[PDB]
C-alpha cells in the first residue's frame, strides 16, 4: 500500500495562442493582434 | 581722360570673377540650407487599441 495520488496537484492550464489569419487586415494590425494575443494567454495562465 | 580709365579698365576681370564667385556662394549656402523634413504622426494602432478599450472589451 504506496502512495495513490496527490489529489492537491492540478495539471496546469496549458494555453494556446490564438493564430490570425495573414491578410493586409493583419499586417495593417499586427500590433494590436499580438497584444491581443498576449493578454490572451495572460488570461489563461492567471484565470480571468 | 587717361590715367583712372586704364586702371578702372584694369580693375574690371578681377572683380568681374570675384563677383561670380561671390554669385556661386549664395547659391551654393542656398542648396545647402535644404532639407527634407520627415513628419511623425501618431500610430493608428493605439487609436484601434483605445477603440478596443472603450468597448470594454
Amino acid at each position: 500500500r504506496a502512495d495513490e495520488v496527490d489529489y492537491t496537484n492540478l495539471p496546469a492550464p496549458k494555453p494556446q495562442k490564438t493564430v490570425w489569419d495573414d491578410n493586409i487586415e493583419t499586417e495593417v494590425l499586427r500590433k494590436y493582434l499580438d497584444g491581443l494575443s498576449q493578454y490572451d494567454m495572460e488570461e489563461a495562465k492567471y484565470g480571468v | 581722360d587717361i590715367m583712372v580709365p586704364s586702371f578702372v579698365y584694369n580693375k574690371l576681370p578681377v572683380i568681374h570673377f570675384l563677383q561670380e564667385k561671390r554669385a556661386e556662394q549664395k547659391l551654393r549656402r542656398v542648396l545647402d540650407e535644404t532639407y527634407t523634413e520627415w513628419t511623425e504622426e501618431l500610430d493608428q494602432a493605439h487609436v484601434t487599441d483605445a477603440i478596443t478599450r472603450s468597448l470594454n472589451i
